[PDB]
């Protein structure tokens, strides 16, 4: 929580980063999508391409990315104290970010985050002993007609229960993988109840196509 | 800037000591204190001339116009981009 | 036409919003997507930003500014800079779920939108800026990029036209501020995202210094249907000035929270009755509704009676359109400790760059935690109230105006149950 750094043993400029030649071969396709003398602004995917290949990013990682695209390593501390989604930290394997605004926390995300805790035995910005789990509570994620909704390192995991919520985080301790969507019987984000647009098929190519064209 | 708008007189500084007793800076100069104010140069030197006071006339320093455009912190092809904000 | 509402399948713009049918090219293509796209750019930027102005097409981002006239902003010949579209696919916005469904599911229809603004506005490429956390929306917008290029849709010779135009994806890092388009410019550009100050408006001054004109990807996404259909076919629906369709999404405390597409001027309680199951409890059990996402002030139940979710009546209803992300709260409904979760949201969403809003966001976020306790004074309120004032309109951009709008809404709604929770701690604690 704090926007300082302290060379530790386990996080100092001489803490070991680099990046594989196939990660060096992504940094190039990524510095080639912005124009010649604005190589900067490809600091935030290379950085969080960074935080791919490591899960966090220590301060090598942050110096590796300053050199390799000649801007000041504080113009990439900026970025990576800035934005909430650079850990900074080591944070588990499977990083859950319960969303707690106000229309997740109307369809009571409250439950499913007391869930969680009580069932990982840990709260809210702490880490499981074996490391598999982070948990801490976010703001909007974009799925508030899914609330409540949590999202684990890419997936969202959505109209979820604490019976819900539960079954995937023992399918996460065993191995597998669960499948990213709305946890109740709907799909993606249709009315639950069956759908009230959109019940005929689409007209296709052609239709109301104006004259003159 | 308002304490950059009219003329002073003011003169040399002489010798400031140690008091003995106390060490307070004792002087024995009776003009030591002296800054007169006035509107215009002209005036300044009417009255020193007026006084018998040789004196020195350093001129006004106007701060020069500065071209600020707040669009060339985010130029294209100039040195003038800020690498923060 | 004077009722509004009950929108017809055959008038969606936004077909597969739902991710029944297939998102590809080859679903896109069988849903009317890339039809004719060559002959829309071969009659010039002209025609199509007359198009796109007869539509009456408004900011579907949430500010409702004329999509024509300001993407006749770039209208203009180049001066050695480049000129860039760029897709502002955030959406930070509490409440606000639609962008993620366009790119999630119409994503070719994205693509065609990029394509045809920016041979509007002469934009040499598109950088959509998509949010971080949509991590698989992403993933599956460029899956339907390299289709685009596989096709010859985008790229060299676009379409068979002669027009070059690529379309980039630049992931979000996690800030609701970069949605915000100056400071979205500023998280292209590989730094923080802070807000420029207008002026320079993008057109003049935008990405790398370029013009550049960024759009919500709803107004990019509808612009090849109002193309093909036609600007009377889009400016048919919703009152004057309030043209077209517009995705709603209602969440909270209603029976089926979703996502759908809907005429513009439809009554609120219509669209929460028909789409949404109604609230939860009877309509009889509605408290309050936030009607564009967490940026607009709530109107009660009274005002949500005969409101009509566009522009110029929810104004009227001193709220905002905003997001057109309606979030319904019941009976049952803690609205001060919503409203406060709201500023902490504001305040952890801040960043941090002007001072009304770096140091009034977090004093309104305190105040307002005890004002969910009642650990405060009745003089506090209005008090607060002018804390508000003294952030709305003093700020860079409308962040500052977004914290101070909610609790407003709160303080002029809502002040009684304010007052009686304070009390009511003052009795109890002393
Ligand atoms: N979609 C979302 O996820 C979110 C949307 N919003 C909405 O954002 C809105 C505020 O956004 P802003 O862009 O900061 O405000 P708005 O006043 O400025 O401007 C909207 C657009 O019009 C353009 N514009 C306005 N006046 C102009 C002029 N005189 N010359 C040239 N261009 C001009 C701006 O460049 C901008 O692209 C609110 O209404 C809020 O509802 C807020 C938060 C999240
Ligand atoms: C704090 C803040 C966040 C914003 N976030 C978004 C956003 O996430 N997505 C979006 O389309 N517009 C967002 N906007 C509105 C944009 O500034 C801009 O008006 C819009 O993206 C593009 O204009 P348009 O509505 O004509 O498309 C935000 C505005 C502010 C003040
Ligand atoms: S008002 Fe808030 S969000 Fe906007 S530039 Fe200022 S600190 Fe940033
Ligand atoms: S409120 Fe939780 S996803 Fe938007």
């Amino acid at each position: 929580a704090l926007f300082v750094h302290r060379d530790t043993p386990k996080n100092n400029p001489e803490t070991p980063f680099d990046f594989t030649p196939e990660n060096y071969k992504r940094i190039e396709a990524i510095v080639k999508n912005y124009p010649e003398g604005h190589k900067a602004a490809a600091v935030l995917p290379v950085l969080d391409l960074a935080q791919r290949q490591n899960g966090w990013l220590p301060i090598s990682a942050m110096n590796k990315v300053a050199e390799i695209l000649q801007v000041p390593p504080m113009r990439v501390y900026e970025v990576a104290t800035f934005y909430t989604m650079y850990n900074r930290k080591p944070v588990g394997k499977y990083h859950i970010q319960v969303c707690t605004t106000t229309p997740c926390m109307l369809r009571n995300s409250d439950s499913i985050l007391e869930a969680i805790q009580k069932k990982l035995g840990i709260k809210v910005g702490e880490t499981t002993p074996d490391k598999l789990f982070t948990l801490i509570e976010v703001e909007c994620l974009g799925a508030c007609v899914n609330a409540p909704m949590v999202q684990i390192n890419d997936n969202y995991y959505e109209d979820l229960t604490p019976k819900d919520i539960e079954e995937i985080i023992d399918e996460l301790k065993a191995g597998k993988i669960p499948k990213p969507g709305p946890r109740s019987g709907r799909f993606s984000c249709e009315p639950a109840g069956g759908l009230t647009s959109l019940t005929e098929p689409p007209k296709g190519p052609g239709f109301g196509v104006q004259a003159g064209l | 800037v308002n304490n950059t708008k009219k003329w002073k007189m003011e003169f040399d500084t002489r010798e400031r000591w140690e008091n003995p007793l106390m060490g307070w800076a004792s002087t024995a100069d009776p003009l030591s204190n002296l800054v007169l104010t006035f509107s215009t140069k002209e005036d300044a030197i009417a009255f020193a001339e007026k006084n018998g006071w040789s004196y020195d006339v350093e001129e006004r320093k106007v701060p020069k116009p500065k071209s600020k455009s707040y669009g060339a912190n985010f130029s294209w092809n100039k040195r003038t981009r800020v690498s923060t904000k | 036409k004077t009722s509004f509402g009950s929108l017809k399948d055959e008038d969606r713009i936004f077909t597969n919003l739902y991710g029944r049918h297939d998102w590809r090219l080859k679903g896109a293509q069988s849903r009317g997507d890339w039809y004719k796209t060559k002959e829309i750019l071969l009659k010039g930027p002209d025609w199509i930003l007359g198009e796109v102005k007869t539509s009456g097409l408004r900011g579907r981002g949430g500010a409702g500014f004329p999509t024509g006239l300001k993407w006749s902003f770039m209208n203009k010949p180049s001066d050695g800079r480049p000129k860039y579209l760029v897709v502002n696919a955030d959406e930070g916005e509490p409440g606000t779920c639609k962008d993620r469904e366009i790119i999630r599911h119409d994503p070719h229809k994205l693509v065609e939108g990029c394509l045809v603004g920016g041979r509007a506005m002469g934009a040499r490429a598109a950088y959509i800026y998509i949010r971080g956390e949509f991590y698989n929306e992403a993933s599956n917008l460029q899956v339907a990029i390299r289709e685009a290029y596989e096709a010859g849709l985008i790229g060299k010779n676009a379409c068979g036209s002669g027009y070059d135009f690529d379309v980039f994806v630049v992931r979000g890092a996690g800030a609701y501020i970069c949605g915000e388009e100056t400071a979205l410019i500023e998280s292209i550009e590989g730094k923080q995202g802070k807000p420029r100050l207008k002026p320079p408006f993008p057109a003049d001054v935008g990405v790398f210094g370029c013009p550049t004109t960024v759009a919500n990807v709803e107004t990019v996404a509808v612009s090849p249907t109002i193309c093909r259909r036609g600007g009377a076919w889009f400016a048919s629906f919703g009152r004057e000035r309030n043209s077209g369709t517009k995705l709603f999404n209602i969440s909270g405390h209603v029976n089926n929270p979703c996502t759908v597409e809907e005429e513009m001027s439809v009554p609120l309680k219509e669209l929460i009755e028909k789409h949404a199951g109604g609230v939860t409890g009877g309509w009889d059990n509605l408290l309050a509704v936030i009607p564009g996402g967490s940026s607009t002030p709530l109107i009660p139940k009274s005002v949500c009676e005969t409101v009509l979710m566009d522009f110029d009546a929810l104004i009227q209803a001193q709220t905002g359109l905003g997001t057109a992300a309606v979030i319904v709260m019941d009976r049952s409904t803690d609205i001060v400790k919503a409203i406060a979760r709201l500023i902490e949201f504001y305040k952890h969403e801040s960043c941090g760059q002007c001072t009304p809003c770096r140091e009034g966001v977090d004093w309104m976020n305190k105040v307002m935690a005890r004002f969910v306790r009642g650990d405060a004074r009745p003089a506090e309120i209005d008090s607060l109230w002018e804390i508000s004032k003294q952030i709305e309109g003093h700020t860079i951009c409308a962040l500052g105006d977004g914290a101070a709008w909610p609790v407003q809404g709160l303080i002029r709604h809502f002040r009684p149950e304010l007052e009686e929770r304070m009390q009511r701690f003052a009795q109890q604690h002393q």
